[PDB]
RNA sequence: UACCUGGUUGAUCCUGCCAGUAGCAUAUGCUUGUCUCAAAGAUUAAGCCAUGCAUGUCUAAGUACGCACGGCCGGUACAGUGAAACUGCGAAUGGCUCAUUAAAUCAGUUAUGGUUCCUUUGGUCGCUCGUACUUGGAUAACUGUGGUAAUUCU
RNA sequence: UGGUGACUCUAGAUAACCUCGGGCCGAUCGCACGCCGGCGGCGACGACCCAUUCGAACGUCUGCCCUAUCAACUUUCGAUGGUAGUCGCCGUGCCUACCAUGGUGACCACGGGUGACGGGGAAUCAGGGUUCGAUUCCGGAGAGGGAGCCUGAGAAACGGCUACCACAUCCAAGGAAGGCAGCAGGCGCGCAAAUUACCCACUCCCGACCCGGGGAGGUAGUGACGAAAAAUAACAAUACAGGACUCUUUCGAGGCCCUGUAAUUGGAAUGAGUCCACUUUAAAUCCUUUAACGAGGAUCCAUUGGAGGGCAAGUCUGGUGCCAGCAGCCGCGGUAAUUCCAGCUCCAAUAGCGUAUAU
RNA sequence: UCUCGGCCGAAGCGUUUACUUUGAAAAAA
């Protein structure tokens, strides 16, 4: 009713296995849509299903007046978990990334660089 | 420095490539290929900058990774490959075909052709040589050797090529009168029928070209590129024919096309 | 090595005498009748201007049928035009050193705000901008030194949401109804 | 915006500089609500460095006999992931700094008909008249014994 | 045979050589499978050799600051040229042997200095010019200072090695290990410059790689270098003077006429701020968006300089009395100081302003 | 143009610089 969503730009790009392209939500008197409200909105539109379709990058225009993002629609959640950005999954629940930090690898590397054969498998 | 340079710099980069500034530091340093450094576009550049099938290099490398590109009949699954002019480009997957020919201001226009014209490229022979027990072997643009060439072609002339085969079809003389297009200064992009050929010996030979519409401009040797016999070009042409625009033209076209926009 | 970008640009001049009584008592004049916040904003309009004379200055003193001269001065005149700055039909280089920092002042969004029936005064107006009761076209514009360009002039409207165009209560209205 | 003003004299007109004046770039003092962009150990010390990180790398396609796991079940040549190690490639790019350096560097110009060139791309690759249904010896990784206070030593 | 403006070019034919330190002519790997022992399709990798790309290295012409209290320089220990060679990837005094005595210079050679890396460019600028350019792009050079090397296609490499010099670290005193002018950070130096943060999501680079890595880079933190926008109030009714088409004797009134100490009276408006939910983005943040609260001394309290002239703005008041001080300059201060110290008032710019220095 | 010249069939330095005008070639920022 008072969210609405038009795609301006559109190419089915077969090379990736989804359709991209940009979204513009008119919501004129309502907080920025949430990712998932515009994902459903979105596979109501285009008759999919809400699993296959990312949406990011949404910026509200100065006012209030529109959201503009980018949105893909993907022929299947395979090729989405092929094609989509780890960190796109990840926030769809699709992906989980490493629980260390990038100092703790470089110093484990650091400290395997040390030793040698099978006992650079026994590093902490 | 020691030995090669990895990298290219943004502002270093080619301006006919269109990339702009904030994006960041770097920009695809071509791989080395069959086309020179700055007269050649990236694979990258065409399939993210151009024709927006990607977002970033990571889609890029996606497309090119799952072998849906061919330059000039072959796959090639490197992002940074530079493919150059006359060269085509075939996506069977979208089924569509481009030849990478200069728009009038001197940078790739995407430009799709034919699946039928897609067989064939035209190269412009770079030069002649008769090599081990007699044989001439020839080399074009495309950086290709073509042995036992036609006795009647030269250097300067432009071939036309079978994609699939490598081998010679037909070939076009460099006489005044043939179409030509300009591959590389101020007149870069250009289409007109050859005039004249003054010769510097010694130096380099100054080539007078004439367009459709009667401007005539003027070329050294090495950036001519015959196109046609006569005027009839032997390859499909962009949306411009070749012809520039001055910029009064240029504002007076925008201004009647806004005059009737929507 | 950096993504960023330095190309920034100073967008006035201060004046080369400090303390003149005429070039005083002209910026206050100025900062009276368009509600200016300070000094500055005379000296970017005044910048604007001499940069535009220039320009105007280097063209004219090209041939008439210079290409240069051509595309440059028309392009200057068209935009001069659509700002409103420029009659319809000055569109000639010589009338463009006959304008004066009044003709770029007056198309403020400050002045057009004021002077369209939307606001008592012209700081009534600067403070409706600044605070989000105007709107141009579709967009809610909130800086007063927004230059509206001939056709942008009437679309003018008191937004959709300020509560005298949007109809809802603001703050203080809606706390005092709340006890009444 | 192609500009000047105060100061030598009892007063004047000059030469003339001092001082003023406006940017700009560093430092510094006082003060500081919002928001966007953004420089930032160059100047003196190319002075000295604790510590941590900054260059690594495997595909279907070089080498798998680590049960480290492990299958469709087995007396199975190698099921498959696969650390390690050998092999290959990169490490000569990037980043930093400006101490050198005065036709030296560098810029435009031209030459290599005076040279080298990994890689990519194309070509050439039975053009040679004289165990092959696949040759040999190791060396890692692995096991096992050690030295040294000490190291990515061996 | 072909080509160039030009070869001692390319190609062909001869007569021979062919380095154990061969110089090529595949003993390599994956996938899918079809015919009568054999035959094969698609690849990956590898290898001469020629082009090609990326370059590198060398030459040509023209062009760099200040200095003559630098006028002669080079020529023993190559200085200019020629011949032969050596070395080199190749041209070459690059280096030798022999020969010639040449080569450069007021058109500034040679020497010295440079708080001199060069350029694209920056500041200023009527027209000319002056000054700057350590600094993110290009080229050069260096890795504490010199020198010599290995590997490789490419290094005279320094997050490679070897040695000496200067520093410096551990030691059981026998030995061993070093190179932040990388990113942070520390000391020191100084007038003078930020976090021992997060991430490879972007840009690209590297690798056997669609998969790994990257303090390169990106993102945040400090940030009044600097630049852009931009709040600190707006409106109305009133006690007041002010003002005007009108008549009036000074009023009336002018409120689509307009000012002000008004710390009067009102309602409106709103964001600074604190908290929400999104949105942003690898996670964050910041903007933006939506709410809730949030202004009358709207205490939600604007500063920095100055008030004699130059140059804007008080010879008002009090204090000091050639003191203390102000003052870029002229000058002020010696008991009515427009100039100091303060109060009030004003005015210049304004979230900025003063000062020192260079230009 | 001079070996005369491809719908009647080509001179475009067959003695030099400066200067002036043109063209080519010339990174991006």
């Amino acid at each position: 009713d008072t969210v609405t969503i038009r795609t301006r730009k559109f190419m089915t790009n077969r090379l990736l296995q989804r359709k991209q392209m940009v979204i513009d939500v008119l919501h004129p008197g309502k907080a920025t849509v949430p990712k998932t409200e515009i994902r459903e909105k979105l596979a109501k539109m285009y008759k999919t299903t809400p699993d296959v379709i990312f949406v990011f990058g949404f910026r509200t225009h100065f006012g209030g007046g529109k959201t503009t993002g980018f949105g893909m629609i993907y022929d299947s959640l395979d090729y989405a978990k092929k094609n989509e950005p780890k960190h796109r999954l990840a926030r769809h629940g699709l992906y989980e990334k490493k629980k260390t930090s990038r100092k703790q690898r470089k110093e484990r590397k650091n400290r395997m660089k040390k030793v040698r054969g099978t006992a650079k498998a026994n590093v902490g | 420095a020691r030995g090669p340079k990895k990298h290219l710099k943004r502002v270093a980069a080619p301006k006919h490539w269109m990339l702009d500034k904030l994006t960041g530091v770097f920009a695809p340093r071509p791989s080395t290929g069959p086309h020179k450094l700055r007269e050649c576009l990236p694979l990258i550049i065409f399939l993210r900058n151009r024709l927006k099938y990607a977002l970033t290099g990571d889609e890029v490398k996606k497309i090119c990774m799952q072998r849906f590109i061919k330059i000039d009949g072959k796959v090639r699954t490197d992002i940074t490959y530079p493919a150059g002019f006359m060269d085509v480009i075939s996506i069977d997957k979208t089924g569509e075909n481009f030849r990478l020919i200069y728009d009038t201001k001197g940078r790739f226009a995407v430009h799709r052709i034919t699946p039928e014209e897609a067989k064939y490229k035209l190269c412009k022979v770079r030069k002649i040589f008769v090599g081990t027990k007699g044989i001439p072997h020839l080399v074009t643009h495309d950086a290709r050797t073509i042995r036992y060439p036609d006795p009647l072609i030269k250097v300067n002339d432009t071939i036309q090529i079978d994609l699939e085969t490598g081998k010679i079809t037909d070939f076009i003389k460099f006489d005044t009168g043939n179409l030509c297009m300009v591959t590389g200064g101020a007149n870069l992009g250009r289409i007109g029928v050859i005039t004249n050929r003054e010769r510097h010996p010694g130096s380099f030979d100054v080539v007078h070209v004439k367009d459709a519409n009667g401007n005539s401009f003027a070329t050294r040797l090495s950036n001519i590129f015959v196109i046609g016999k006569g005027n009839k070009p032997w390859i499909s042409l962009p949306r411009g024919k070749g012809i520039r625009l001055t910029i009064a033209e240029e504002r007076d076209k925008r201004l009647a096309a806004k005059q009737s926009s929507g | 090595p950096v993504a960023r970008s330095w190309v920034c640009r100073k967008t006035y001049v201060t004046p080369r005498r400090p303390f003149e009584k005429s070039r005083l008592d002209q910026e206050l004049k100025l900062i009276g009748e368009y509600g200016l916040r300070n000094k500055r904003e005379v000296w970017r309009v005044k910048f604007t201007l001499a940069k535009i004379r220039k320009a105007a200055r280097e063209l004219l003193t090209l041939d008439e049928k210079d290409p240069r001269r051509l595309f440059e001065g028309n392009a200057l005149l068209r935009r001069l035009v659509r700002i409103g700055v420029l009659d319809e039909g000055k569109m000639k280089l010589d009338y463009i050193l006959g304008l004066k920092i009044e003709d770029f002042l007056e198309r403020r969004l400050q002045t057009q705000v004021f002077k369209l029936g939307l606001a008592k005064s012209i700081h009534h107006a600067r403070v409706l901008i600044r605070q989000r009761h105007i709107r141009v076209r579709k967009q809610v514009v909130n800086i007063p030194s927004f230059i509206v360009r001939l056709d942008s002039q009437k679309h003018i409207d008191f937004s959709l949401r300020s509560p005298y165009g949007g109809g809802r209560p603001g703050r203080v209205k809606r706390k005092n109804a709340k006890k009444g």
